[PDB]
């Protein structure tokens, strides 16, 4: 007890918060600060030195800077990926059965059903790269959700996490590569790829460095990376040959029949009236994804649920359809 | 409507005003009233009033049941003796008589210990058999034998709803919330109604719980009368325990009507369908015998290659990869590799003699001792392989029959239930050799012979091993593995006072108090006895750091069914022994992602015993995500036990006592490698 309450002199008044740079195998690490002060001191207790993941903020002192403790960082990583297993499988959507069996056969052959993968002796651990004209996570998450049935998943949506802060660099990509290293049986999903589309000179070098570390120059077959953008013309031609090496496919235009199937899937569990017609619903829409029709299915089920009824009448589903007609025109 | 015309009618206490006003209350009693029966302050004089007094009692119990009461509601009905699909009968009978007769049976069941409550219970039984809303009135009438005439009075045509629903949730809440004797009423009455009905395999589970000799007879003359066959012989032999197989083969050898139940009663017809069908439709890869048989070295990973080699019993290449592989191996590996031929020859009974005969009567005593171990493992019903070992038995210090006693007595206990194995085991335990595994495989042998016995015998067998247990207080490993067999004899029942008899003649210095707490472990297979759960939390903080491990390790056996309460804050503590208690208490279940998380946190540790004993349950609970923990151990290690045990985790990856005894005996790995010579002969694996 006294030995536990005797190191209080180091963590007392002379205490600071620094940024550690790296750990040296010679039991003396190098730290930094706003002016970059490098002090090497033999390690102390309360530190892990293994899960610390150097390159983050640690605790320093006004003394010789003996490391007395650490502080966890980035709660921002929590909003990166989902850890749940949704019930949406590859058999819940139709029409693109070949388009979904191309990626299912593409990334579900490694690490699962390995007699057609390890006996051949190819191992292209790169995965396909897709793009959805509707986007907004509906089609791209309806194709990536096939891998989410029984497996670990890794999700990355939007290039904002690189542009919402100072140019720290590819260190966050190194965090995704170390969590993918410690989580090898996973699927890397990059969504809303608009790095160059949205300083600007550093975005090109952290994007080309993203291509460098994404190529896997030192790592063996560890994880299948699946990228997903919105516009194929925003990506430079240099990000294609190193990144996309397995296969790519095209997605048809969802005008009437794909919106009819999306409407059927979004209206399969719900109960609708007999007078609810389909031609006006697949007619009034114009280049719409599934998030807004899911929004009017939610507010239509709640609005119809106001009368303590689960049946959605035709006039109430057109009254909710006015949100679709207005939102895309606004 | 308004109470203007009918309100001044209940105030007159005259007999005609009651005999005409009360029928109007029965007419308007279809929905009770227009309100919550606020007329209590006006009918409280009718309470004291009395021609149609049973109607006054009916309306009185109607209003008292309507607003609130705990004891005064069913009195007008036990005194009334009611004689005078609508909404009236549904309201006044269904819910009002549901809670009414429920609180009457509860108050009369807890207060006093005549027949009026039985007449009410049968009347409500019939009325709620007409109501046809199941499991509500049932789940209320559980606690009131009367349940026998209730089930045989109800189980006539509704079989799927009462059997599936009532037996499912009433059996779950009958092992969870109901004590033992009423569960025995479930077993006997379920033997009745299920004997008169179909679905024999659930009655066979009622034989897994009853362990009675009549159920198998009636289900074999009825299953024989009702015409696959080898399949129900397979799970027939799986569901049966050590007693009713021996008794089953002696009653079927007493009847000998067809000898097909004699053929199915042994291990031959449970293995002859499996092996060819497994070799045909499944094709295991050779990259794990060549790979996992190639990265081995240091004379220990090679032992892990003898165990992975023992996994085959399709491909028998690593088995028949020439010779000298056992000659290069040391004693700790001569016994294990000697038993590898027994692990790889679980089938091919006739071939076992011509495969093991080459190593029999050899020059090294351990080669032929482990060869007799193989002869004991390969067979369990042939009983024609243990003649030479059982013959001599005469060394009294050491001549090939203390090690041949290890392999032949252990493998014979695995293949054991006659007295004329214990009349010969009397000089075995009476020998008192310095070798631990002599009394080890002796107590485990007779213990596995005495599992599931007729409530447990306290004869000179366990009395002899207790007296000779307390003979000398040296090599306390004897005190660690003799309570193993003691508990194997105490196993099979919880209510017995035999554990308190051990608390009488056993209690001593904390060695035999640890014996007594092992008897406490195995003498509490499981029931509704939360008293030992709060007592578990009370004695959980004992200074002795081993009775915590075993007595707290009993968690996986006590609450083995209700797995929602098994996860607790044992990992949040600071004692490494508790981390072992949870780590072993994970189990060998289907291995949900929560368990894989508990191994994702328990895996990272610094002690070689916990990091050594994590992959056993980690890969036992998961037999996609199978290769990730192996890569994790490759990243942690790259000691010897971690590499041999991670290759043994490559072995593991790719309510009977036979699946409970081996690992509970295996909970002694924190010692010399002598225990690891008994590690290679586990039988709990599938």
């Amino acid at each position: 007890e006294e030995e536990r309450s005797k190191v209080d002199d180091l963590r007392g008044t002379p205490m600071s918060v620094g940024t550690l740079e790296e750990i040296i195998d010679d039991n003396h690490a190098i730290v930094s600060t706003s002016v970059g002060s490098e002090h090497y001191v033999s390690i102390l207790s309360f530190v892990d030195k293994d899960l610390l993941e150097p390159g983050c903020s640690v605790l320093l002192n006004h003394k010789v800077h003996a490391v007395i403790g650490v502080l966890m960082d980035d709660p921002l990583v929590t909003v990166m990926k989902v850890e749940k297993a949704p019930q949406e499988t590859y058999a819940d959507i139709g029409g693109l059965d070949n388009q979904i069996q191309e990626i299912k056969e593409s990334v579900e052959l490694p690490l699962t059903h390995p007699e057609y993968y390890e006996e051949m002796g190819i191992k292209p651990p790169k995965g396909v790269i897709l793009y959805g004209p509707p986007g907004t996570g509906k089609t791209l998450l309806a194709k990536a959700v096939a891998n989410q049935t029984s497996a670990t998943f890794l999700r990355v949506v939007g290039s904002e996490l690189i542009q919402k802060y100072l140019g720290d660099g590819p260190k966050l990509v190194r965090e995704l590569f170390r969590v993918a290293e410690e989580h090898a049986p996973s699927i890397v999903f990059i969504d809303e790829i608009d790095a160059i589309g949205t300083g600007e000179r550093e975005i090109q070098r952290t994007m080309l460095e993203l291509l460098n570390q994404l190529d896997g120059f030192d790592s063996r077959g560890d994880v299948k990376v699946i990228m997903a953008t919105n516009r194929i013309e925003t990506l430079d031609p240099a990000l294609i040959r190193p990144g996309r090496i397995d296969r790519k496919i095209e997605f048809p235009l969802p005008d009437e029949k794909t919106k009819k199937r999306i409407f059927q899937i979004h209206t399969s569990r719900m109960t609708l009236a007999d007078d609810v017609t389909l031609d006006d619903l697949i007619m009034a829409k114009d280049d719409l994804s599934g998030a807004d029709i899911k929004a009017i299915c939610t507010e239509a089920g709640l609005m119809a649920l106001r009368e303590r009824r689960m049946k959605v009448t035709n006039e109430d589903f057109k009254k909710s359809k006015e949100n679709v007609l207005y939102k895309k025109q606004e | 409507r308004d109470k203007a015309p009918v309100q001044p009618q209940q105030s007159p206490a005259a007999a005609p005003g009651g005999t005409d006003e009360k029928p109007s209350g029965k007419e308007r009693r279809d929905a009770g009233d227009k309100d919550k029966e606020q007329e209590l302050s006006e009918e409280d004089k009718q309470l004291q009033d009395e021609l149609y007094r049973p109607a006054l009692e009916e309306l009185r119990r109607q209003i008292r049941s309507s607003t609130t009461s705990m004891t005064s509601v069913p009195k007008p009905l036990k005194f009334l003796r009611p004689h005078y699909n609508k909404r009236f009968a549904a309201d006044i009978i269904s819910v009002l008589a549901m809670t009414m007769s429920g609180e009457r049976e509860c108050l009369k069941y807890r207060l006093v210990g005549a027949g009026e409550v039985a007449k009410e219970w049968q009347e409500l039984d019939d009325a709620e058999k007409v109501q046809r809303e199941p499991l509500l009135t049932l789940v209320k009438e559980i606690v009131p034998l009367l349940m026998e005439i209730e089930q045989v009075d109800m189980l006539e045509k509704d079989i799927d709803e009462n059997a599936y629903a009532k037996v499912c949730l009433y059996l779950t809440s009958c092992v969870n919330y109901v004590p033992e004797p009423e569960n025995s009423a479930l077993l006997r009455c379920a033997l009745g109604v299920f004997r008169k009905f179909s679905r024999f395999p659930e009655a066979l589970r009622l034989a897994l719980m009853l362990n009675d000799m009549e159920l198998v007879e009636d289900i074999f003359t009825s299953c024989k009368d009702v015409v696959m066959l080898g399949r129900h012989g397979v799970f027939l032999e799986l569901s049966e325990d050590v007693e009713e197989y021996e008794d089953l083969t002696e009653i079927m050898s007493n009847v000998q009507l067809n000898s097909n139940f004699l053929a199915l009663a042994r291990e031959l017809d449970i293995m002859e369908p499996k092996v060819p069908d497994d070799i045909y439709k499944t094709h295991l890869e050779n990259n794990r015998f060549g790979g996992s048989g190639s990265q081995v070295d240091s004379a220990r990973m090679n032992l892990a290659s003898s165990f992975v080699n023992g996994f085959v019993n399709q491909d028998k290449l690593l088995t028949d990869d020439g010779n000298k592989w056992l000659y290069k191996n040391k004693d700790h590996g001569m016994l294990s590799a000697a038993a590898s031929l027994g692990m790889i020859l679980l089938w091919d009974v006739d071939g076992g003699l011509t495969q093991i005969d080459k190593y029999l009567y050899s020059s090294e005593d351990y080669i032929k001792s482990g060869a007799l171990l193989a002869c004991g493992i390969v067979n369990s019903g042939v009983r024609n392989e243990c003649d030479p070992a059982l013959a001599l038995l005469s060394d009294y210090v050491l001549h090939n029959s203390n090690t041949m006693r290890l392999g032949s007595i252990f493998g014979l206990g695995l293949a054991y239930n006659r007295e004329d194995v214990l009349t010969l085991l009397l000089p075995v335990m009476g020998d008192s050799k310095s070798s631990m595994e002599v009394a080890g495989v002796t107590a485990l042998a007779c213990g596995m012979i005495a599992v599931g016995s007729c409530n447990g015998d306290v004869t000179s067998t366990i009395l002899q091993t207790i007296m000779e247990k307390s003979e000398t207080e040296l090599k306390d490993t004897y005190a660690r593995w003799l309570p193993l067999g003691l508990g194997l004899n105490h196993l099979g029942k919880g209510e017995a006072i035999e554990a308190i008899l051990a608390a009488l003649e056993v209690v001593s210095e904390p060695f035999r108090s640890f014996a007594n707490t092992l008897v406490d472990v195995c003498a509490y297979a499981g029931s509704g006895n939360v008293l030992k759960v709060q007592q578990l939390l009370h004695i959980c903080s004992e200074h002795f750091d081993s009775k915590e491990k075993e007595e707290d390790k009993d968690k996986k056996e006590k609450k083995d069914k209700d797995k929602k309460e098994a996860p607790a804050d044992m990992g949040a503590h600071q004692g490494v022994a508790v981390l072992g208690i949870a780590l072993i208490a994970m189990g060998e279940e289907i291995g949900a992602e929560m368990a894989l998380r508990t191994f994702g946190h328990l895996l990272r540790y610094g002690e070689p015993t916990l990091r050594r004993a994590v992959p056993l349950a980690l890969a036992l609970i998961s037999v996609s995500h199978d290769a990730d923990p192996e890569v994790s151990y490759n990243s942690i290690f790259a000691a010897r036990l971690a590499a041999m045990l991670r290759q043994l985790a490559q072995y593991h990856a790719k309510k009977g006592t036979l699946t409970l005894c081996p690992y509970h005996s295996d909970r002694q790995l924190m010692s010399q490698v002598a225990v690891a010579g008994l590690l290679t002969v586990l039988v709990s694996f599938l």
